[PDB]
């Protein structure tokens, strides 16, 4: 191889 | 032995994503900006919104991949300037405008997974590189100075995209120079020095890429  | 692209005009001012998980967009535009300077001799702020609202393969404020962004820019035959398509911190409908086009992309390359040597070579030979890391630790978040290393950082939990704008050494600790998207207020004027050649700490070389221009 969750790349934010 | 070291290199810092900020000194070279390859790096724009530190941005702030606000309440939006658009770290990937900031990382992508950052890489694009670096290539723009290198190819044309000048840069400007590119627009992360353009990516948030138009990269359908991604999840907007919910997360995305930098490679999907680079692909969009190529397929779209351009990306807008920030001034042209300003950042509002929430996803909206795609409003790309060709009149505003400020850069182009002819593809991308991914760094070999886990290879810091390859990453260093890419930073030297290309310029700023998009990366992803585990930014979840309390210690990362309250960072202010020095070369960050925390063994509990998880290389398999790449939750935060950032930009490697250089590399170096400080008091004998080798490092990557990292541009974040949490405002100038965070870290060291928006930046953090992250440990280099310490077993791929925080997964720095796990998901690295750059755009072709």
């Amino acid at each position: 191889x969750s790349v934010r | 032995d070291s290199v810092d692209y900020r000194k070279k005009g390859y790096v724009t001012p530190v941005k702030n994503q606000g309440q939006c998980g658009s770290c990937w967009a900031f990382s992508s535009v950052g890489a694009l900006e670096g290539q723009l300077k290198k190819k044309t001799g000048k840069l400007l702020n590119l627009s992360p919104q353009n990516l948030v609202d138009c990269v359908s393969e991604n999840d907007g404020c919910g997360g995305g991949y930098m490679t999907n962004a680079f692909q969009y820019v190529q397929k779209n035959r351009g990306i807008d300037s920030e001034d042209a398509y300003p950042y509002v911190g929430q996803e909206e409908s795609c409003m790309y405008n060709p009149t505003g086009k400020a850069a182009k992309c002819r593809g991308y390359r991914e760094i070999p997974e886990g290879n810091e040597k390859a990453l260093k070579r890419a930073v030297a030979r290309v310029g700023p590189v998009s990366v992803a890391i585990d930014a979840s630790l309390t210690s990362f978040q309250f960072y202010s100075k020095g070369v960050y290393y925390d063994e509990s950082c998880n290389s398999d939990n790449l939750n935060h995209a950032v930009l490697a704008v250089g590399y170096g050494i400080q008091k004998g600790n080798k490092h990557w120079i990292i541009k974040n998207s949490w405002g100038e207020n965070w870290g060291n004027k928006g930046y953090i020095l992250m440990a280099r050649n310490k077993n791929n700490a925080c997964g720095i070389a796990n998901l690295a890429s750059f755009p072709k221009m």
